[PDB]
């Protein structure tokens, strides 16, 4: 019953209080009322800032992240690489990038604000007709899945956990129980 | 027929190196049997209070400098790309006095002439269309987080 | 609000013929071999293949502990509506008879 | 024919009904800013080993040594040693050294939490949800020549639509496969996959993202999200030089950038989807006997 | 409902209690209340509140 109750538990040790944050988007409540310690934000002056600006239920946590935006992604990725932040609200695109770039860094579930990559372009300009044009020009044809392949589609239990001293006990206690047998000689 | 182009350092997209001795870029293959075709452009160093003036011609790559190749292409035009004087993409901001808005960053350099196509990983909200019209988009995505 | 239990029933009689084969192979022997590999399945070169068919043994079990704890712990059913955003509701068959009092609060 | 009939040749203002957007589409009208992402898809149906070895040789090294010291415990300890890592209530031998009993203590203590960590990497297999799937996208070798597999499978759309035209501009010898093996209705589709008449069925995306939410038993699961595939986005079409587009979009880049679209999503787009199957495992518990009774054959001869 | 660590739980949900309501206070005799009552109800069954 010891060992039938032990085996149960060592597995229920690794089952009940799990780092299972698993946070995945913009509905975790921790987050709607920030403390101190979940660090997010975002480019300071970005569409972000401006997305997160108009809407009025997500103004709170823009009270969080006047405190805390930063300049360039870089830096940012450095700052929760080594965990100076605590999380990185960004554009869905380069972070799945760059956690396949670095696999330390991890995307997680939610996909909101559906948007996409515009052109910035004058009112009347003459280049707006054939450019809007030639770019379902290549989606059309298989020149966007290219340069999909050139960037965007190009990539790059251990039984060890609570045993590695227990392994150190096994691999030390041998010379001790020769020392018995030493002792032993003594006994004769 | 030369359209001032203006983008910023993005990490997948234009890839911002320095030139190898004076002005020449190192012309790597890809592992496909193709040249990386850089451009060279010009752009500062860094934020204004640590460089006041570093600008040297440099090599910009990547995806939507391909995008841009693709176009000039296509369409019968010559270009010269610059990047922007900072770090920001641009935002609606109250300067201080005379009661006015202004636009920073890349539709600040656009919107003062200095460019004319803004190509860049340029996200499409409601204030921007107000001021500058755009065309349809060529990769969609979302907003998510990044953790460890 | 055990399938693949004659599959095993068969390679253990396999084994226990097999057994006797290698040991008239190798340089009462029916009695012996026959309770050994009654025995090891359920707690030179014979006895590698009954190490062999010991450490095949375990993870038989091992296996059958292993689905029996995914069995009648993780399939609670969905026999439960999960209240108004029940696709059997949007869109009902015969399957979930849903319905209130004639003439009542719901109704209205 | 349709609606372009209607909005072309000055009988209609604009289309708000559901619309691809493609390139010959968009030469003859202003179509508005896309505000859903629609591509197209088809709807189908190391270390532990090598150093317990070690510590395996360690242990019958000190098991030879306590013969050496003071009992036919000569070579025989590997029959004992691995014996007892499974507890198989097997006479093997009984040790008559105090070092024996004090190593065996170490070693079934070592094998008890060892096969309970094998337990706990079992119920990690059970954490571990696999959904496999067969074909990478449009450009596979499946799509390509139907004499590539030996049964040639049959892969149908919807007649006169975007699709058939991208097909048409696109691939052209493929389109002649597909003449043949047509069908007309959107739940056609679905009766022919759940009679198995016709094996593929190339859409739009997001349509079948919706009849996925609806699908009786879940048993229909699309491949990916469109990533080798043409990846639009549905518009409202309009008049060239109407001057309502200028409105129409901002009034949509009004409608997303304030989780109002978001809402649409929710509630018109269903977001809804203990037994034995280790034939991968199980092939590797009938070779390692099947190599284990191919080694008879080695000792026989010596 | 936003405490971090919950580590704080009441008791089921106040079952010896006096279990009343929050409402709107007018003055005694103001024509108000008529108006007010129905369109509270109207809010409540349109599943608005
Ligand atoms: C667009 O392309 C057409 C092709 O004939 C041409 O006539 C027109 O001038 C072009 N407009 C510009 C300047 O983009
Ligand atoms: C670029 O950056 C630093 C900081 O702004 C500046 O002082 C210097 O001119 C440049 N140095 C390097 C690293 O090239
Ligand atoms: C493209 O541009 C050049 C330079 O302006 C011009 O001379 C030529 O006519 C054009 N040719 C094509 C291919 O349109
Ligand atoms: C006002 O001008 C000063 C000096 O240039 C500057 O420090 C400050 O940020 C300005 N405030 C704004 C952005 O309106």
């Amino acid at each position: 019953i010891i060992v039938a109750s032990y085996t149960a538990n060592l597995a229920a040790f690794l089952v009940l209080d799990r780092p299972e944050e698993r946070i995945t988007g913009i509905n975790d409540p921790r987050l709607r009322n920030p403390s101190d310690k979940f660090i997010y934000a975002t480019v300071k002056q970005s569409s972000v800032d401006i997305y997160f600006r108009r809407q009025v239920e997500l103004s709170t946590m823009y009270r969080h992240m006047e405190k805390h935006n930063y300049e360039s992604a870089a830096e940012a990725i450095q700052a929760v690489r080594d965990n100076k932040l605590h999380a990185f609200i960004w554009d869905s695109a380069v972070l799945e990038f760059e956690a396949s770039q670095k696999c330390d860094l991890v995307t997680t579930g939610e996909l909101f604000f559906r948007s996409g990559f515009g052109i910035g372009m004058r009112k009347d300009s003459p280049w707006k007709q054939n450019v809007s044009l030639s770019i379902l020009k290549s989606h059309e044809n298989g020149f966007m899945e290219d340069l999909d392949k050139t960037w965007v589609r190009y990539q790059e239990t251990l039984t060890f956990e609570n045993m590695a001293g227990v392994f150190m006990l096994v691999a030390g206690g041998i010379v001790a129980g020769i020392f018995l047998i030493f002792i032993e000689i003594a006994y004769k | 027929t030369r359209l001032k182009i203006v983008t910023i350092h993005q990490e997948p997209f234009v890839y911002v190196k320095p030139t190898m001795s004076d002005g020449t870029c190192k012309e790597e293959f890809t592992v496909n049997g193709d040249p990386v075709k850089k451009v060279i452009c010009t752009g500062p160093n860094d934020t204004s209070p640590g460089s006041p003036r570093h600008t040297v011609p440099q090599c910009c790559y990547g995806f939507c400098i391909d995008l841009l190749i693709k176009l000039a292409r296509t369409m019968n035009f010559t270009y010269e790309v610059h990047l922007v004087a900072d770090g920001k993409f641009g935002t609606q901001e109250r300067v201080n006095n005379s009661n006015k808005k202004e636009w920073n960053g890349m539709m600040g350099e656009l919107l003062s002439g200095q460019a004319d196509m803004i190509v860049a990983p340029l996200t499409i909200n409601n204030e921007r269309a107000q001021y500058i019209e755009f065309s349809k988009p060529f990769k969609y995505q979302g907003l998510t987080i990044l953790v460890k | 609000k055990s399938t693949l239990w004659l599959l095993v029933g068969l390679s253990v009689h396999v084994v226990a013929v097999m057994l006797y084969l290698l040991d008239r192979f190798s340089p009462l022997t029916l009695s012996s071999a026959m309770w050994f590999s009654w025995g090891v399945l359920l707690n030179f070169s014979a006895r590698i293949l009954g190490m062999v068919w010991a450490g095949f043994a375990m993870i038989i079990v091992a296996s059958y502990t292993a689905n029996l704890a995914a069995f009648l712990v993780l399939d609670r059913p969905e026999e439960r509506i999960t209240g108004i955003n029940d696709p059997r509701l949007r869109n009902p068959s015969d399957k979930f008879i849903y319905a209130t009092v004639k003439q009542s609060s719901v109704d209205i | 024919n349709g609606m372009i009939g209607e909005v072309v040749y000055q009988r209609a203002v604009m289309a708000v009904g559901s619309l691809t957007i493609n390139e010959e589409r968009s030469e003859v009208v202003d179509f508005s800013v896309p505000f859903v992402e629609t591509g197209i898809s088809v709807m189908v149906s190391a270390s532990v080993w090598v150093m317990m070895f070690v510590m395996l040789l360690i242990v019958s090294a000190i098991a030879v040594f306590v013969f050496e010291y003071f009992s036919f415990t000569i070579g025989k300890a590997i029959w004992l040693l691995w014996g007892l890592v499974f507890n198989n209530s097997v006479p093997v031998q009984n040790p008559k050294g105090t070092t024996s009993k004090i190593m065996v203590s170490v070693w079934a203590f070592f094998a008890v939490i060892f096969l309970a960590s094998y337990t706990a990497n079992l119920a990690a297999f059970m954490i571990q949800e696999e959904f496999v799937d067969q074909v990478t996208g449009l450009s596979d070798k499946k799509f390509q020549r139907p004499h590539d597999y030996s049964p040639p499978f049959r892969f149908g759309t919807v007649p006169a639509g975007s699709t058939e035209r991208n097909i048409r501009n696109n691939y052209p010898y493929m389109h002649q496969y597909m003449t043949r093996f047509n069908q007309r209705g959107v739940e056609d589709a679905l009766v022919s996959l759940k009679t198995g008449k016709l094996d593929a069925f190339i859409y739009d995306a997001a349509v079948l993202n919706y009849k996925a939410g609806r699908d009786e038993g879940c048993k229909l699961v699309t491949i990916g999200s469109g990533y080798i595939f043409a990846t639009t986005g549905y518009g409202i079409a309009l008049q060239k030089g109407s001057p309502w587009k200028r409105q129409i979009d901002l009034a949509l880049l009004q409608f997303v950038g304030d989780g109002e679209m978001e809402e649409l999503e929710t509630l018109w787009l269903t977001g809804i989807c203990s037994s034995q199957l280790d034939i991968d495992n199980m092939a590797g518990v009938f070779y390692m006997l099947a190599a284990a009774m191919a080694l008879s054959l080695i000792t026989f001869i010596w």
